[PDB]
């Protein structure tokens, strides 16, 4: 069927994976998207003064 | 007085409780690989006809 590609059709191209693929992606150290990490900042305000 | 059968409703049971949806199962078929390979070229350092 042609309305069947809702969430099938990328199980092909995640497991069209090859050397090169492995060169470039993947690794237990390789980073991901999807993941912001959040780091505390100084506290501070502002405004315009004469 | 009228007899018949009893009327018994079933119950219990859980009907559309926490909707889950996970039957999906990874893999498919297709190439395997591809054999090529390449060298570094051909290096030449040569002059002055040293026979």
């Amino acid at each position: 069927c042609t309305t069947g590609a809702g969430v099938t059709s990328g199980f092909i191209d995640l497991a069209t994976y090859d050397n090169l693929d492995r060169a470039l992606y993947g690794g237990k150290d390789a980073t991901t998207y999807f993941i912001k990490e959040h780091y505390p900042v100084g506290w501070f305000t502002k405004l315009p003064t004469m | 007085i009228v007899l018949r059968g009893p009327t018994l409703a079933p119950t219990l049971d859980r009907t559309a409780t926490h909707t889950v949806t996970r039957p999906r199962a990874l893999g498919s078929f297709h190439s395997t690989a591809g054999p090529a390979k390449h060298a570094a070229s051909i290096m030449a350092e040569c002059k002055d006809e040293s026979r």
